RNA sequence: AUAACAGUUUUAUUAACCUCUGGUUUACCUGUUGUUUAUGUGCCUUAGGGAUGUUACCGUCACUUGAGUAAAUACAAUAGCAUAAGCAUGGCAGGAAAGCUAAGUUAGUCAAAAAUAA
RNA sequence: GACAUGAGUAACAAAAAAGAGUUUAAGGUACCUAAAAGGUAUCUUAGAGUCUCGCCUAAAGCUUAUGGCUACGUCAAGUAACGGCCUCUAAGUUUAUAAUCUGAAGAUUAUGACGAUGAGAAAACUUUGGUACCAACAUUUAAAAGUGAAAAUUGUGCAGGAAGGAUAAACCGUACCUAGAAUCUGAAACAAGUAAGCUAGUAGAGAAUACGAAGGCGUGAAUGAGAUAACAAUCAUAAAGGAACUCGGCAAACUAUACCGUAACUUAGGGAUAAGGAGAGCAUGGAAUAUUGUUGUACGACUGUUUAAUUAAAACAAAGCACUUUGCAAAAAGACGAUAAGUCUAAGUAUUGAGUGUGAUUUCAUGUAACGAUACAACAGCUGUCUCUAUGAUUGACUCAGUGAAAUUGGAA
RNA sequence: UCUUACUAUAGUCAGGACUAUAAAGGUCCGAACGGGUUAUCGUUGCAAAGAUAUCCGAAGAACUAUGGUAAGCGAGUGAA
């Protein structure tokens, strides 16, 4: 009857949830990436941008203000105003990426996701990127347009950029981690 | 508020490398306290004879160490000494057939307690610091972090392997203030000398090393009256 | 309830529009080709790409 | 009153919280015994 | 209904009440045990 | 808004000091500035008013604000009212106070020839 | 004939709508009480001494404090102070845009016809 | 007895609460690899732990009871730092003996035995009756100070406060659980119930209220993730008005320190904290204290008791008062005894005991002070009771995954 | 072993206020504890008598613990 929502309520209280959003950006920072279900990657997203858009600002309120949402500041706040900070300098926001994965709980089936911090030492789509590209060369098959669209998207604002990407695949298939790839020439023979 | 310690090497200022950890040994952290450069510390402001022995004993099912200064503990002890290791690990009451004396350190000075009261104060600061700050046994030796909760509080009561090693240590001048220096500064200094008396010859080789000042003689003074025999290796 | 349900009025209640629908947003993988939902990520390569990540860094 | 009455504060031997205060053992090694 | 009327109660009382000496020594306790005795019974108090 | 049960301000010299509405005169819509009611007298000040007379009167002033078609939004900070007769006469002859400025648009030239300050 | 200015109903009901007037505001700003946690900082004196604090002993039937007796020390210190957060109805108090909303605004009834009743 | 229907529906909602990593064992899959193996990843089952957040805290913590369909390596001459067994006895029990009464069964009295919820030498080594007593209350006392016990000292009030004995180490208990997270009682893994000690600190008069150190917990998938309609429950705020609501102010809201001054009335104690005057920014700020107030009637003096689990009151009781009865010489009257001996009355004696009605006092049924979760009326304030509802919050309702009822049903297009 | 009365042996009642007392009161406010006034929920409930708030007593005719006695032709106990 009333208004709509303002955002996602989770089903937890006022207080709960603050804490819950807390500490997902707490854990975002301290380990550069979170499995989690997609509605709580999502609400962090919009935390987690504002708290490095924080870092990126040269006032003290900004200090204070990030030291308000993390829950060990002392020992993360080091890392915001340090790493990351110069991490991001460059980018015009858009410093988090929700990827889509399957159930983290198979008991209850609930969609999930992977929050990650881009240009990271974790970033899931630099890997796959270079999965992919090293699956290419390795099959004498020529790149698509979206694996071209992501090797330049993983690259553009990363530090080595091109360099750090190609040693990657250099690493991928030194260990033979695209053994056993089903050629995409071969995928319209397949059933199962 | 509290501040753990990492399990990184030190310098001791004991005379023996108590710990593989222990960088140097007999090192001046602090120049020699009052009574540690005097040839005749005194009973100054205690009974006459306190200070002279000091008793350990332990729990000969479980491992629980209890320092006391006089030959018999009592419910003080028990509460003073004994930290929370979990639930139904703790005894309500000290029970007689399970207490047992585990050595007396008896010092030469007949009538300098102070060097004793020195001696069972750094006793008791590093079984503090054996329930507590054990980083030293987190990832190695006993593993108590890779253990549960129940089965780390077990291993946190077994104080006796522990209590062995902090006599050696300490009866080798390790802690800072410890008594047990004589420094003559006319700068030589040397270890008072002291006698350990164990019911069981082999729980004094719980320390890999001992001090070159420390006698061990077996049967502590009224544990025969007990009926109560000492074990010796030799036999 | 007044009367018991026959097996008639009770089976439309149960499959009439109930049929499970078989999902069709199904796409191959770039990096392995294994089948995954679309618009999501391989949980082989997932995995394999971030314990891959955790050994050498 | 300037001391804090509840003297072991924080204090607690499962989780190793460690000492309260700093003592005059605190800067050595602790002594590793031979295992039983 | 029923009251939780066996809340706080002791063995003692069930001994001094129901148990083997309150009945072979009474005359109104040894019935109960022929009975019981002759039923078959393998619990003839307590 | 005033309703039934409600207690105004009587700013005339009628011999009235508190009085209580009774009944909105002529609508269903609670009385606002400007509007007919029938009052109950409640309180005196030492041909008046007796206490308990029935008798009509003009809302004046209303806590409630009012909004002009200009505009412009008035507030008071009390509820007062004139007595008057079933006729339209007002039964005092000197207003001590404010009046708000919607009687003009509703004809009550009587009560503003007492000379009542406006806001 | 122009130009400028001024004046041109009420009640009820139905629906829509937030420009206005208010109400609400549970991840907004500000102020603030009690208490806890983390971080930083933190007394005097000439690295030493002292104040406060710490550990042990002495002592008591037992517990706490003081003296006394030894030692360490802001290096991992006391009280105090600074920042931040938690809990106490969103702790409370003052405001508050959007959204929803009536008591608010606007509109229909309040344009029109045919065939009929007495 | 089996199998249907409701129905894959209700339910798994104590207003604590979760988040992200790590790891062990066994087993299932996919790839690597085709010498089996091993390796990487992942899932199932059964565990463990780390970092962060929150909850209880004079507990939802620890130590122990009653108890136990939880599990069996739980270890003592005694004291410090222990109970039972054992000795002694109380209330009582007695198919013990003696006497006595008695249709049988049995009952009575005395003695004996038995019977804890009580009393029991020593130990940090040990083996008469106030010259009183160890009920309640109060006071004092292990000498640096404070606090809490223990025991004793002194005293106070009346309601006048046990019994008896003395004074070289056997046998049995010892595990776990204490009810918010797997154990007791409630038919059970039940939001209920259950005994004792301890139960950080700050702040307080305090065991109030608030925070919470340690500890425990945030259930055995007996659930989890979403979404945030109607409606319901539990709440928050609210323009103007302020009981217009309603059988009825039901519910909700208001009500706010050693201070100056206090009425009628009164059993002279009270009424009485009467009333009336007052304690940098919007606020000296949260929680609790903290509740409508005043006045006047009816009933009952008063504090109490009552239909466990629909009636808490005007009913019962009550102190006071009145009346009848009881002389104790063998049985005082009264009560009890298939029915007696005999017991209570009572180790009492007409100011004793029993029975009956009344229900202090005042006036002799009636009028006041005081008191009431009694009933009723008025007055003031207060408020969503209402004009007239709106919005916000949580938990259900709704959807997905897991588990899976019930009343009901002659047969049904 | 519920419950009513009695009985023996024991325990418990933070703090404050008033009153003639240091202690003499079926005194006062209010926790523990004991009650169950009003409303709401619940009614195949968490519960075959519960939850929440509110309310009453809280040094007494008080409450609690472990035993004991008294009950079913007659009626045990009963501030009824
Ligand atoms: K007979
Ligand atoms: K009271
Ligand atoms: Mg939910
Ligand atoms: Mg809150
Ligand atoms: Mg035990
Ligand atoms: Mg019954
Ligand atoms: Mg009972
Ligand atoms: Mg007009
Ligand atoms: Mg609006
Ligand atoms: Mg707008
Ligand atoms: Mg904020
Ligand atoms: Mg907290
Ligand atoms: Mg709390
Ligand atoms: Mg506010
Ligand atoms: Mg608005
Ligand atoms: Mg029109
Ligand atoms: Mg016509
Ligand atoms: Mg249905
Ligand atoms: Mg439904
Ligand atoms: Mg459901
Ligand atoms: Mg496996
Ligand atoms: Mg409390
Ligand atoms: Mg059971
Ligand atoms: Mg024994
Ligand atoms: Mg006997
Ligand atoms: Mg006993
Ligand atoms: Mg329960
Ligand atoms: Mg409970
Ligand atoms: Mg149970
Ligand atoms: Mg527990
Ligand atoms: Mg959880
Ligand atoms: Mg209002
Ligand atoms: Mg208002
Ligand atoms: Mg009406
Ligand atoms: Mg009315
Ligand atoms: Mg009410
Ligand atoms: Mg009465
Ligand atoms: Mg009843
Ligand atoms: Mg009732
Ligand atoms: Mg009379
Ligand atoms: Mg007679
Ligand atoms: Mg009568
Ligand atoms: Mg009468
Ligand atoms: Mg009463
Ligand atoms: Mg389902
Ligand atoms: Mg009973
Ligand atoms: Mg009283
Ligand atoms: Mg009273
Ligand atoms: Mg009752
Ligand atoms: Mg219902
Ligand atoms: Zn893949």
């Amino acid at each position: 009857a009333g208004a709509h929502v303002k955002y996602r309520h989770l089903s937890r209280s006022s207080a709960h949830r603050q804490a819950l959003l807390r500490n997902l950006v707490t854990s975002l920072i301290k380990n550069e990436t979170i499995h989690t279900t997609y509605p709580k990657a999502k609400e962090a997203q919009r935390l987690a941008e504002k708290l490095i858009t924080l870092s990126k600002r040269d006032t003290e309120t900004a200090r204070r203000s990030a030291q308000g949402i993390l829950y060990t500041p002392d020992q993360l706040l080091p890392k915001l105003f340090g790493e990351i900070r110069e991490r991001y300098a460059n980018r015009p926001g858009g410093y988090t990426r929700v990827l889509r994965t399957e159930p983290k709980d198979q008991y209850s089936q609930a969609p999930s996701a992977i929050l990650e911090l881009v240009d990271g030492p974790k970033d899931m789509r630099f890997a796959m990127t270079a999965a992919t590209v090293a699956r290419d060369r390795e099959q004498k098959t020529e790149s698509t347009d979206l694996t071209k669209k992501n090797m330049d998207k993983v690259t553009r604002f990363r530090k080595d950029g091109m360099r750090a990407f190609e040693d990657m695949v250099a690493s991928l298939r030194d260990m033979k981690f695209t053994a056993g790839a089903i050629n995409p020439k071969e995928w319209k023979k397949l059933d199962r | 508020s509290t501040h753990p310690t990492t399990a990184i090497p030190k310098p001791t200022t004991a005379v023996l490398k108590t710990s593989p950890l222990a960088e140097e040994t007999a090192v001046e952290l602090k120049s020699p306290s009052r009574l540690q450069l005097k040839s005749e510390p005194g009973n100054k402001g205690n009974p006459k004879g306190h200070g002279d022995r000091i008793w350990a004993f332990h729990h000969i099912e479980q491992g629980q160490v209890i320092y006391s200064t006089k030959p018999v503990i009592s419910h003080q002890h028990l509460i003073r000494q004994q930290p929370f290791t979990g639930k139904n690990l703790v005894p309500r009451k000290i029970r007689k057939d399970y207490w047992r004396p585990l050595a007396m350190i008896e010092l030469a000075g007949k009538d300098q307690g102070a060097v004793g009261r020195s001696v069972y104060q750094k006793l008791r600061e590093f079984k503090k610091r054996h329930e507590l700050d054990w980083a030293n046994e987190a990832e190695e030796g006993r593993k108590l972090m890779h253990k549960s909760k129940r089965e780390r509080g077990q291993e946190l009561n077994d104080q006796k392997p522990n209590s062995v090693a902090d006599m050696a240590a300490v009866l080798a001048g390790a802690g800072k203030g410890n008594l047990m220096w004589q420094v003559s500064r006319l700068v030589k200094r040397q270890l008072r000398r002291a006698t350990v008396y164990w019911t069981n010859e082999q729980d004094k080789f719980h320390a890999r090393e001992w001090s070159d000042n420390v006698s061990h003689e077996v049967g502590i003074p009224g544990e025969a009256e007990k009926k109560r025999m000492p074990i010796r290796m030799s036999s | 309830p007044k009367k018991k349900t026959s097996h008639m009025k009770k089976r439309h209640r149960q499959m009439a529009g109930k049929a499970l629908k078989d999902v069709t947003h199904l796409n191959r993988c770039p990096a392995c080709g294994n089948l995954k939902r679309m618009h999501h990520l391989c949980s082989t390569c997932l995995g394999k790409l971030k314990g891959f990540m955790d050994r050498n860094g | 009153v300037t001391r804090d009455n509840s003297k072991q504060r924080g204090e607690s031997a499962l989780r190793k919280s460690g000492t309260r205060w700093k003592l005059s053992v605190s800067d050595e090694p602790l002594p590793e015994p031979v295992p039983r | 209904g029923p009251r939780p009327t066996m809340s706080g109660a002791t063995r003692l009382v069930q001994k001094r009440r129901h148990g083997f000496l309150s009945r072979v020594k009474t005359k109104n306790g040894q019935k109960t045990l022929k009975r019981r005795l002759a039923k078959g019974r393998l619990r003839l108090s307590a | 808004m005033i309703q039934l049960k409600t207690m105004l301000n009587c700013i005339d010299n009628s011999g009235a000091a508190l009085v209580e509405c009774a009944m909105v005169v002529g609508q269903k819509r609670h009385a606002s500035i400007g509007d007919r009611i029938v009052v109950v007298v409640q309180k005196q000040r030492g041909t008046k008013v007796k206490r308990g007379d029935i008798r009509h009167a003009v809302v004046v002033r209303t806590k409630q604000k009012v909004q002009r078609r200009d505009g412009s939004v008035v507030r008071f900070d009390d509820n007062a009212c004139v007595l008057i007769n079933k006729a339209g006469d007002p039964i005092g002859s000197r207003i001590n106070g404010v009046v708000g400025q919607e009687l003009r648009k509703k004809k009550w030239s009587k009560i503003l020839s007492m000379a009542p300050m406006q806001a």
